[PDB]
């Protein structure tokens, strides 16, 4: 092939993440935004 | 310097329109005609280019400016037309089984196309959105893709065996496949006769017009079946006899080049933009 | 020919559909075809009191055969105040229904020509020729300012060139402003210098077969839609009368009176 | 199960919300593809299905969310057709004098229909209004009618000799026949193999898309002659390998889809709603 | 009318209410009995059906309304049970070992289901949860699942070896199976006789009434073991004479139509969510 | 972007400059490569096209993007030659009796021509300036013109004897002919094996640079006796190994694309003048 095919799934990512904007609230994500997120917790969030 | 594509043009609503210009357009371009051999065949001529262009002249075109072009028929002139001309007048007999090339042919000579290469022996190949075909020309393109996964294995083909290909167009001289947009494929195509180059779809060279000549309105020159929209550009007039269709669009040579544009010409006669 | 004027504040009239069903006259033009595949002959007379619970009067409707659309090419009258004309679609027959369509749909004014002696030109682009009789065959010779053909020579006949032969009907335009010589078969051709004016709204086409193919305007740019050319997909004859029966409403409502004052006296079907 | 049917709805102009309904009862939208058995012949395999699962599941559709429900041909899926499905597509192979059989099958799948019983041998029947029309399916239908008068003599036919009477549809698998409205007519038709429906035509179904094949725009749903107007969901495009039109129809399934609209679905798979 | 629109209705406390319905419901809509082909052997008679129309029009059904219907048995019934009408009474006689037979025939009846398809050859199924079955419906439907792990392997079967496969109900003419939910399964049944779908269960069905004629109380129509509600739309009656079944129903019609409901789906006011 | 318009920009005489392009111009553009045959031939190796394009890589052009194109020889190249590539170079080797078809190569490569038609057979051409030529193509070029008096009659020629024509260019494969201006011509050229275009001479072709390997400097691109300049992109160079050119190239390849640049037609700035 001519690359790394992946990409596709990252434009659906993309697709999916920016319609995924709009349903965060913001009171209590400035609150997360204040905590301090590390390596530890940033990936423990995956789904299963 | 960029001739001020990033600078706007203040216009007004007030200002006195400028007279006509149907003259000079004529002083300057060159009317061009592309005509199947029928059509000469049933005319039964052969003085007839020269009373067409003095017929040309007393409709207001100077005499070295309209010009001829024969092609066997519409198959056969999708195999690289070059239109090597200003402005262009397909004239296209419609007849059954045609739909579809004749449909191929409109959309390759009225959209502008970006070309790229294709080596098909070694490279797959995807396209990457809803403006990208391949398009395959030549003596015989015929075209057997197998669509690939992640795991680089065919799915319902297997990349040895050609025979499970799946054939997406036989034996035409042109071609306008679109297949399903980021897969890769394997394709085999005969390389010998045909030649399959990668084209992105830019806006209309709204230079070339269409006329056909026979049935119903067929011509999708969108691929995409949901729109099917009607250009300006694409005539269609019903006929008996070529001089009538000659004389018809003598006559009304004015209407069609007021419909064309002129500014929408490339140096090269040939019907994309190749870039390697 | 006087300006009307007149307020928006005016309230709407009552329908005046019952008034023109009561006074004016439907007739349709239908093929031998049709009446063929009916094998029948109470069919009018049945049609006729079908008509008449629809609100036409009982002789109000009035149903007038023709044999093919080459034949009725030729001269066609138009003897009512409602006209709708059949026009099976087959192949190979597609300039010719749109032909008899410019011809009916449009409203023509025009005088004769006297082929042997003159050259003709034409004024603009509304001024065609009409050749009508049992066969035409309209050979055209193009001559230049000098009275000197191009492409043909004034005096031998097979240089001239064919614009429609073997044809019942042949509306014919050729280069504007060139005077022409025509070769036209004086015995069953007549040929007419006719100028086209504007739509008439007396006649309307009901195409019974395929895909849009009228294209009642000779210029290539512009293939318009008017109203009165409607198409159904026919499969019984019988299915086709009984659906202009059934929706003889609109198709009269999108019809309308003819509007021009002539001067030719002939035979109308007004009651 | 909208009950607030008539109290109206206040909605503001300038203001996007970002309040909205989250209603489910799915799992997730389904789509099925009606193609004739041709197609099948034509590709000459037998995990093509599954390869065009796996493209859908490209373009985004889940795996089991994509079905085929092959048929026959055009006529014979004219007799009793189902919409098994969310997203109907229906491909149709255009071919010469098969064009009124089409067009009733389009017109039956795109709009929506409310049907009754028809006992012709006891009663006479009618047609109330333009929207009624009588619907006749079965593998043999011969419908003969005769117009009755006030008197309650027939009219170009006798009330008992059938021969008399007149034939509207005959040999067809499904008619939508039109007759005047007003008029008592005697039906005759078959009964043993072909029933008839009296149905009157409600609002469109969005289910279906009809995807033409071949020919030019002929379709007429309307049986008025009037308005022959081309609405989004009856789409064409031009064709010589059945490859290609899979692939274009996996390519484009986004636009097609949001041409269509689930809402407006059912729960029998029925082609009309039978109200005995 | 607001359609496709969850919109509240504000009702009053207070408004003194309207008059009876009885009559509306008599002179519209139509009462439809379903019996079973040995009401017919016993009663020996064959006038009985117009006998039972002038009783019921005696209480004032007018004489089309009551609508008469003959099947052969629960089990040869059930499948596909197609109750296109408006009032539906479905008498069934209890005989041993058919507890589970007249069971999902009453679950699948008083019930409305939304039935996606299947392709069973292509795709593993899941179930989303409590209210999804899959509904097999043929002349023979012997379904054998058998789950898979996470990794698309079997437990309890190896997925090429139908012999491992584990049935789950055998030529059963109606069987609504329900699975563990939220496993993939691979499932076989002899496809040419017995089809299946995957169906979900929406709100109750107003529409039919089952009058189960023998024994005591055994239709436990919903599937989870806990809940065992006996619902007013399931009556119950001792007999030993057609007949007097019959005069039963005739005297309490009116009674029977008070259980009863106009079918939810089929009004105007459900019309874009499933209406049926 | 605002194409077609010639709009006046405006700049500052104080602003700063910006960061150098030569990173971008190396890893976006594609390098091109035409060598004559006996380039190879005393190369006498075969992963030489492999070591060059390593070289390359060294310098700075990624390993696809440099293109190699072996021609056989000045005068057979210069038969419709297609620069379809975005950085090309020309090498030509000089050799005597070849510095009229060397020049004339040069001409037509190192500039933007804008080409119509001529019909030989039907039309009397002209030249309108000093900017206008006839170039003529093919494997046999044999020009005869004869000019006409202003009464089209021939003057040192007769109209019907080709032998009475004056010979203008004879046998080659490139003539870029040049006439009077202002007198009416009828040619003769052998239609079968030799097209030939009325062009136009627009601005230069930055894309392309001329490389002389041999003698000295004679390339007189200007068809005007008078100027005879030297542009930058006709570059010389002595030669005993054409290893060393090649390598001298290589070396050099920054500064000669510094002396070439992107094709002003290439670009969306050029879109509607001549875009190519
Ligand atoms: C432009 O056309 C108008 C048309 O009336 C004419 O009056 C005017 O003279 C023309 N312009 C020039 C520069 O002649
Ligand atoms: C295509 O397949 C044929 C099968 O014989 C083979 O000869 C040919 O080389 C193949 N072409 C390509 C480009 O793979
Ligand atoms: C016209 O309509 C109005 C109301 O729509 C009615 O009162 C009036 O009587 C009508 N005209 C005639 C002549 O009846
Ligand atoms: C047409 O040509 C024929 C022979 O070429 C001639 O006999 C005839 O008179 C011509 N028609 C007219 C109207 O002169
Ligand atoms: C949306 O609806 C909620 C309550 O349903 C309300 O509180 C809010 O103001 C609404 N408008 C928005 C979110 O813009
Ligand atoms: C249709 O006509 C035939 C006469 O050929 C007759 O036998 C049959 O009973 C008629 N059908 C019905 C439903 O009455
Ligand atoms: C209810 O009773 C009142 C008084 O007897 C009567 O006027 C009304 O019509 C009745 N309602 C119906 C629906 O019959
Ligand atoms: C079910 O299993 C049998 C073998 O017992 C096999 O022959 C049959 O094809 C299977 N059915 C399906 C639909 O795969
Ligand atoms: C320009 O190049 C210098 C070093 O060559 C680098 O430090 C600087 O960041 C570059 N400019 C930008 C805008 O990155
Ligand atoms: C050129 O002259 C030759 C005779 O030498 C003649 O046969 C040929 O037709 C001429 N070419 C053209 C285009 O007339
Ligand atoms: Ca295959
Ligand atoms: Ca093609
Ligand atoms: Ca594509
Ligand atoms: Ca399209
Ligand atoms: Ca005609
Ligand atoms: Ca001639
Ligand atoms: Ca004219
Ligand atoms: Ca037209
Ligand atoms: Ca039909
Ligand atoms: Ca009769
Ligand atoms: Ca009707
Ligand atoms: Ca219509
Ligand atoms: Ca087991
Ligand atoms: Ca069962
Ligand atoms: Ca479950
Ligand atoms: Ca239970
Ligand atoms: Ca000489
Ligand atoms: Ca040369
Ligand atoms: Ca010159
Ligand atoms: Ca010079």
């Amino acid at each position: 092939t001519v690359r790394q095919d992946l990409e596709r799934q990252l434009t659906n990512l993309r697709e999916e993440f920016n319609s995924l904007s709009q349903e965060i609230a913001m009171a209590q994500l400035i609150d997360l935004a204040l905590l301090p997120l590390d390596m530890f917790s940033m990936f423990s969030g995956i789904k299963s | 310097q960029n001739y001020g594509l990033n600078i706007p043009i203040t216009g007004s609503m007030d200002t006195v329109y400028s007279n006509s210009t149907r003259e000079e357009v004529f002083l300057t371009s060159t009317l061009c005609l592309y005509y199947p051999t029928e059509a000469s065949t049933q005319i039964s001529d052969g003085e007839w280019k020269d009373s067409l262009s003095q017929m040309f002249l007393i409709k207001g075109w100077p005499t070295g400016s309209v010009y001829f072009k024969e092609y066997s028929n519409i198959v056969d002139f999708s195999v690289d037309p070059q239109l090597y001309c200003d402005y262009n007048l397909v004239l296209m007999k419609y007849d059954q089984s045609l739909e579809l090339d004749m449909s191929e042919l409109a959309d390759l000579i009225l959209n502008e196309w970006l070309c790229n290469p294709m080596d098909i022996t070694l490279y797959y190949y995807q396209q990457s959105g809803e403006s990208n075909k391949w398009i395959s020309m030549g003596s015989s393109c015929t075209v057997k893709v197998c669509p690939l996964n992640t795991q680089t294995l065919g799915i319902g083909c297997q990349t040895t065996n050609v025979d499970s290909f799946e054939t997406v167009a036989e034996n035409e001289k042109l071609a306008i496949v679109d297949v399903v947009d980021g897969i890769n494929h394997k394709i085999n195509l005969t390389t010998t006769t045909c030649t399959i180059r990668n084209c992105k779809k830019l806006g209309p060279r709204e230079n070339v017009a269409v006329i056909q000549v026979g049935g119903a309105n067929i011509l999708d020159i969108t691929a995409d079946p949901t729109t099917n929209p009607q250009i300006e550009r694409m005539m269609r007039v019903n006929w008996k006899r070529w001089w009538q269709v000659f004389y018809t669009i003598v006559d009304y040579i004015n209407q069609i080049v007021q419909v064309m544009s002129k500014r929408s010409r490339s140096l090269n006669s040939a019907a994309f933009y190749y870039r390697v």
